[PDB]
């Protein structure tokens, strides 16, 4: 277990332009070797599909268009790591992302 | 209370314009002959929030086998969390937050 | 001199921690019965660069019809300019830069006493 | 003119990954709609290409790998922006970039 996640803090309400930073989560795997990232969940791969995405080279979480506390306080994401070929680094990590209202 | 430090009360305090992970930080402030700073009373982390503005700070708070306050008790406050391997704490304006201990954040030392 | 202020002998600072544009910057230095640090005698700006981290800062400086401190004289110091439509000053560690008056930037107070 | 420019400062010799973000620029033209950013020069899309790129919805320009000063000192990069039909809202703009 080497991942490495900053604190996330995302408000309602955030005007554009989208999409924009979040935080920059990393494995410490990257020092092995190159790493790639992904993340899973309702809101990244389930539905509401893309509200947020991964920079898969580097590790950047984004947010891709305004959240509103009220129809979804909190989102379950999974991020997920792999060397160049494919191959696991990491096993899933659990992230919790709540809208401040 | 040298400059870059500042004053409030008996109290000196250090908020760090660059930024360090949590060993390296509460390195720092020792070798400054502080500490990173602690609410052991667990009380003040809302008022405090007045002088931080939107960014993290590091603090002398760290979860081995739950949250401690550095030579201090148990945390009773409210910290919000995104993932279970998040060990150390900061503040900031909306109150205390778990982060990777790796994380570079500013922090802050006091005296 | 007060919380979130740092002394330096006679001189009380406040290097901010949120960002505003150099116009609201200047505003909240005179609010604060202070006013936006400047170098009148073009002396002190390396020396200073040695307190500033690795953000940019605005102080008193703008270009209208060239460099100007405010308040002050002409601008006799260098300073790296990106594009002819960055017109106000700010301080690095690496010395004076110019950015775009709109940007948000940290700011730096400055007062006597 | 509604450009706004913040101040671009980049060392040689950056540690990875990338790409690397610079400075957000803008058109204040974005207030009365959308606006999409692109960059033309050296280091853009002439030799070296994809040195430097532009988030064409945010205007985030970006650097692609690890500069080296003795190579390159500088590059000088043009900034184009345009409204939701292709129609420019401001005329390109320089944006010189010293490599410290
Ligand atoms: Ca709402
Ligand atoms: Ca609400
Ligand atoms: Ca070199």
């Amino acid at each position: 277990m080497d991942w490495v996640i900053p604190p996330i803090s995302l408000p309602e309400n955030e005007k554009g332009p989208f999409p924009k930073n979040l935080v920059q989560i990393k494995s410490n795997k990257d020092k092995e070797g190159k790493v790639f990232y992904s993340i899973t969940g309702q809101g990244a791969d389930t539905p509401p599909v893309g509200v947020f995405i991964i920079e898969r080279e580097t590790g950047w979480l984004k947010v891709t268009e305004p959240l509103d506390r009220e129809r979804i306080a909190t989102y379950t994401l999974f991020s997920h790591a792999v060397s160049s070929n494919g191959n696991a680094v990491e096993d899933p990590m659990e992230i919790l992302i709540t809208v401040t209202d | 209370c040298p400059i870059l430090w500042t004053r409030n009360g008996s109290h000196c305090y250090y908020f760090s314009m660059e930024k360090k992970d949590w060993n390296s930080s509460l390195k720092f402030c020792a070798d400054k002959g502080s500490h990173l700073l602690t609410f052991p009373d667990n009380q003040g982390v809302k008022l405090f929030g007045e002088y931080l503005g939107q960014d993290f700070y590091w603090i002398g708070l760290r979860n081995i086998d739950g949250w401690r306050w550095e030579g201090g008790p148990a945390l009773s406050l409210r910290i919000l969390t995104n993932s279970l391997i998040q060990r150390c704490g900061a503040i900031h304006r909306n109150g205390l937050q778990a982060s990777s201990c790796e994380v570079a954040l500013q922090w802050i030392c006091k005296k």
